[PDB]
Formats: C-alpha cells, structure tokens, sequence
C-alpha cells in the first residue's frame, strides 16, 4: 500500500465524486454476472439465474452496501489493513470457503465501476493509485491461507 | 467457449467501436504501463512516456489485431497464428500481462462506451479476450 | 489450444490407460479430498471416506469421460456439452477445484505410468486438462 | 502451516528416501518444458530451446541443487516461513519481478516429481503434506506484495 501524496490526493478527491453505495451495488452485480459460478457462494440470496435479475436484486444492492462499506474503512486505514479486514479474513476463509482468487476479481469489478461511472477522469494514474487499494484489499482477505 | 450470444455481442461491440480503435489500444496500453509498471519490461527498447509515437503507433496494431479477432471468432487459432508464434515462441509473454492487458481494455472500453457496456456486454468481452489471450500463450503451429 | 503432438501424446496415454481408467480416477478423487478438502464441500451428498463405493464409481464415471474426450480432442465442446451444463450451469463449480482435480490426476499418472510421464508428455496431458477444464466451466448454451 | 505429528513424520520419512538434488534439477526443468513462459526467467541458462535440451543442461541440474537446498530450510524451520525465505522473497519480487502464480507451480511440479519418484508410496495422505508445505513455501516468497 504505497500511495504516495499525489496518489492520495487523487484516490479520495475521485471517490468523493460517486455514489458508493452504487458503486458496491453495480461492481457485485457484475460479478455475479461476469464470473457466474460466484452466485453459488450468495445462495441466501434467492433467484440469480439472469442478468436483469441479479442486477435488480434487492438482496445483492444491499450487500453491495455492505461491502463498500467495508472498503471504506480500508481507505481510512491504509495504515493497518491486515489488521482492519481481521474478522472478515476469517469469515471467507473459514467459515465460507472463499478461494482468494475471487478478492482479486471483485476488485477489478470495482476498479471498472468507477471508470463507467466516471469516464476520461478515471485517468491512466488514478487506476493506478485504486489498483494499488484493490489489491491491497484483496490480499488483506486471502492472507490465511 | 462463447456462445451464439457471446459472438454476435462481441461483432456489435467492434461495430461500435469503428474507427475508434486505435485510441483505444493505444489508451489500454498505458493503463497497463501505469497500473501493472510490471509490464514494461517488455517494452524496454520503445519510448513508453504517457504521450508516445511508438506506443500509439503499437496500439493501432493492437487494435486492429482484436479487429481481425472479431471477423474470425469461430476460428480464432487460424486468425491469430503469427501473434502467437510472436507472443508464445519468440517473446515467451508470462500470461498474467494478458489479464492485466484485458482488464485495462475492460476499463477503456467502459469509460469511452458506458451505455453499451452493459453487464452482459462486458461477460461478452470478458470471455472473448480470455480465449484471445490463450490462443496467444499457447504455442501450436 | 495443442498442438499435433499433443493430439498424438492424448492419444498415445489414453491407449496405455485404457481399462486401469476408473482406478486412477477414483485415486484422483480421492487425493484431491485429502490435499484439498475445501473441495469436499461439492460431494456433501455422498460418502467420500477413503474406501468408499460410491467415489470407486464416481472415479470410473470421470475416467470415461476423459476418454471420450481424448476421442474427440478437435471437437471437445461438441463431445462434453452435457456434462458442460452439469459443472457450469447446474453445479456452478469454482474453477480452481478443476486445476486441484487435474494436479492431483497428474501426480496419479506419474506414480503408476513413470517410464511414459515423460516431460513431454506431461505438458501434453496439462494442456489437454486445461482445455477440457475450461468448457466445462463454461457456459454456452 | 498445521503439520500434526503423524503428519510430520510422513514428511521427512518419505523425504529420507529420496534424493533432493535429482528431485530439484528435475522439477524446475518439468516447470522449463510444461510452462514454457518462465523459460525467459532464465535467460542467464544459454539456449532452452526442446526437451531434450533444457532436461541435459547442467545449468539447470546446478540451480535446481539450490532450489531444493531453500526449499529444505523451510522444513527445519517450519514455524517461520516468513524470515526463512526473507531475502529471496526480496529478490525474486523487487529484482526479477517474479509473478507469484508462478512461485505456486514450481511447488506443484516438486509434488509430481516426488510422486514420480516414490510410486505407491506417495500416497493420497503423503501429498496432503506436502500440499501444505508448497504452499506455505509458495506464499512466503509472495509475501512482499503483500
Ligand atoms: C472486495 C473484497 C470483499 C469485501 C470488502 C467483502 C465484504 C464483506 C462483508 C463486510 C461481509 C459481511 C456483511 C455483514 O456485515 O453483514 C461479507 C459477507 C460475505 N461475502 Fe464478502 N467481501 C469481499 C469479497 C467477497 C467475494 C469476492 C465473495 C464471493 C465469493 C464474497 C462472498 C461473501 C459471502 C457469501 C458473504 C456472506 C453473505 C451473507 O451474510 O449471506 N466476498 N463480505
Ligand atoms: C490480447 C492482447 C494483445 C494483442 C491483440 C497483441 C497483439 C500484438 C501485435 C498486433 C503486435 C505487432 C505484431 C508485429 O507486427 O510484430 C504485437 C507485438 C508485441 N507484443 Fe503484443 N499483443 C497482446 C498482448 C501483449 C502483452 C500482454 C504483452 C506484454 C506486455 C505483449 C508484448 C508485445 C511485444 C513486446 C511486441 C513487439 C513490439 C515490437 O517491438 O514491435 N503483447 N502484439
Ligand atoms: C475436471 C474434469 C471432470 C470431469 C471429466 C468430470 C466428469 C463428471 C461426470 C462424468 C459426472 C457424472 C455425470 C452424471 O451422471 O451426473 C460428474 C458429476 C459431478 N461432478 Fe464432475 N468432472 C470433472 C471435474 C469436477 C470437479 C473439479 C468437481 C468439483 C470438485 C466436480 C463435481 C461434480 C459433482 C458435484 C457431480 C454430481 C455428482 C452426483 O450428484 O452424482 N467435477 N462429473
Ligand atoms: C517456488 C520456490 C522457489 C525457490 C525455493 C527458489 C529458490 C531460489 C534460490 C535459492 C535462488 C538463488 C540461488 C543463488 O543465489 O545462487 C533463486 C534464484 C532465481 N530464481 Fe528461484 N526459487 C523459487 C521459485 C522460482 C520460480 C517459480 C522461478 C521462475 C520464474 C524462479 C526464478 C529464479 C530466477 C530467474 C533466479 C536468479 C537466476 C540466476 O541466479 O541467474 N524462482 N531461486
């Protein structure tokens, strides 16, 4: 997790310009969509057997709400994000059974969202500062393993 | 694989895309450069600075390839058969810079056509620059 | 994608298998449960101890399978369409349990066929694998 | 790692009856053949050019010795992977940019070769061990990324 100065400056003067809350509802919705054998894993989640299904689910925008939430936090604790993602570490790991390879896809789900929701200002160098957060996160929830 | 939907979405897409491709290599390739710096050493003997002759030049090649791609999604070994000896025999690509690569045209083709890129659209892609890339790291003849 | 030497070395291993098939299979199986037990959440429904009837029909199932695919290497998402829905539409299958499945079939191989799982080989079998792993978690249809 | 103690000593029991030089030069060159991507890694091997050739290269047998002889550290000192194969992990990420996939296929290619070389004496129980031991090897020398 380097993010230099100018990489901080553009990571959150970028993410204070979208909805978050749609931006964990539309990424997750895609993954279900794009890497479908993930719907498995979201079996409390009831139908996900089409694309206008999943993408309208209630259940899927609300846990969308859910996991931005918890990227969030990593934002504000870039400092210790091992420590920050601990329990939900364990709960893909252990109690799920979440091969970490997933994280890494949810990421880019996340990373393309804001680039759809932001066109020419999602800019060559602010991929780069959220693909360092992306992964970062990603293998904060794998580190098992 | 692809299915019927898969290649009829992916012929819509680079009729949508047009003329237009060449920007679009071209701006994939430097967001490969900057987010994946990894990927640089492959192109250690062109200038790869932000705004570069020789990578805009490279990213029309780039453009046109995937173009040639989409005419010929059925038979996709016989179409790109040079880009393989390239990539697979002679520059020996790790295959991680192709999903690097694929997912920085995913990002350029979402910030230039947000409408079209749909989430259907983009499993479409997905899987289509998926077989595109194991083609490409293969090595048949 | 394989090559014409990988069509002739599936061919060539598949003849040496033959009816020693199920055998292996089932010795598959039942190393990817030990070395992998994540992958035991997939067969809740069955027995999966050790000795088990259940896996040794299981394994035999999956053995005919592989060889039906060897059969028809040029065409294999015509010959395993069936079995294409059950992992990737039905099951919905995580495909990292397909490269743990076609590891632990690999190391099988070597222990029972050592003088024929020749590096050459080896590459041949891993190729054809991956190929045969990536339509059956496909999708399309 | 986990390793219970029947599950220790099934490793360094089938591990004595083995020889690690043969069983280094012959995974990272089955690595060589069946990847044949990481045959730029080693450009400093002169021509890598068939089978036949990367399987007689003494440069490959003499860096194999070394692989393994790494790979046998982390056995002794098993409760710490991470600061055993510190300063590799440094050089393989910082100095040769190493994708950490690849680090996980060198670990399966030492599992088969074992198989290859112990018979039905490899069994189902033995590779689980050995599952364990690969990957805690493989994701110690990832661990600068992080
Ligand atoms: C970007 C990385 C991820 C983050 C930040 C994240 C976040 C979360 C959070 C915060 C919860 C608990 C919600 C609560 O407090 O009630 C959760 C649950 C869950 N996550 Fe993730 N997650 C990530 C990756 C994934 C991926 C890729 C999968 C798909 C395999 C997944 C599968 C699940 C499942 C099945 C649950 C349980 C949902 C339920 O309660 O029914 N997670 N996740
Ligand atoms: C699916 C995506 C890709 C496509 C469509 C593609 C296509 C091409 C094309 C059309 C050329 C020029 C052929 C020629 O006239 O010589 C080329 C060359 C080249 N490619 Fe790619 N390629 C792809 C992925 C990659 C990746 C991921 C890398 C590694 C970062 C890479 C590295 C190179 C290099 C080093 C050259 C030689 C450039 C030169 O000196 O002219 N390619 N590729
Ligand atoms: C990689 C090559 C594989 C082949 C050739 C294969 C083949 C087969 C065959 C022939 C069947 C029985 C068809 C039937 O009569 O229903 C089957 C069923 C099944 N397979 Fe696979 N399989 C493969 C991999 C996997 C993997 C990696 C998993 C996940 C661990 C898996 C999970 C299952 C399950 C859960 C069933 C249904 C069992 C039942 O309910 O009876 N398969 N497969
Ligand atoms: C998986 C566990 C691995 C272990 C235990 C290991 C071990 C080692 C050791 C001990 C050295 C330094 C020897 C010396 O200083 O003379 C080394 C160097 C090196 N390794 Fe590995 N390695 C592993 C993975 C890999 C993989 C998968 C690759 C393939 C990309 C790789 C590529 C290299 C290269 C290119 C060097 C330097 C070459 C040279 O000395 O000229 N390593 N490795």
């Amino acid at each position: 997790v380097h993010l230099t100065d100018a990489e901080k400056a553009a990571v959150n003067g970028l993410w204070g310009k979208v909805n978050p809350d749609d931006v964990g509802g539309e990424a997750l919705g895609r993954l279900l969509v794009v890497y479908p054998w993930t719907q498995r894993y979201f079996d409390s989640f009831g139908d996900l057997s089409s694309a206008s299904a999943i993408m309208g689910n209630p259940k899927v925008k609300a846990h969308g709400k859910k996991v931005i939430n918890a990227f969030n936090d990593g934002l504000k604790h870039l400092d210790n994000l091992k420590g920050t993602f601990a329990h939900l570490s364990e709960l893909h790991c252990d109690k799920l059974h979440v091969d970490p390879e997933n994280f890494r896809l949810l990421g880019n789900m996340i990373v393309i969202v804001l680039g759809h929701h932001l066109g020419k200002e999602f800019t060559p160098c602010a991929q780069a500062a959220f693909q360092k957060v992306v992964a970062g996160v990603a293998s904060a929830l794998a580190h098992k393993y | 694989v692809l299915s019927a939907d898969d290649k009829t979405n992916i012929k819509n897409c680079w009729g949508k895309i047009g003329g237009h491709g060449g920007e679009y290599g071209e701006e994939a390739l430097q967001r490969m450069f900057a987010a994946f710096p990894t990927t640089k050493t492959y192109f250690s003997h062109i200038d790869v600075s932000p705004g570069s002759a020789q990578v805009k030049a490279h990213g029309k090649k780039v453009a046109d390839a995937l173009a040639k791609a989409a005419d010929h999604v059925e038979d996709l070994p016989g179409a790109l058969s040079t880009l393989s000896d390239l990539h697979a025999h002679k520059l020996r690509v790790d295959p991680v810079n192709f999903k690097f690569l694929s997912h920085c045209l995913l990002v350029t083709l979402a910030c230039h056509h947000p409408g079209d890129f749909t989430p259907a659209m983009h499993a479409s892609l997905d899987k289509f620059l998926a077989s595109v890339s194991t083609v490409l790291t293969s090595k048949y003849r």
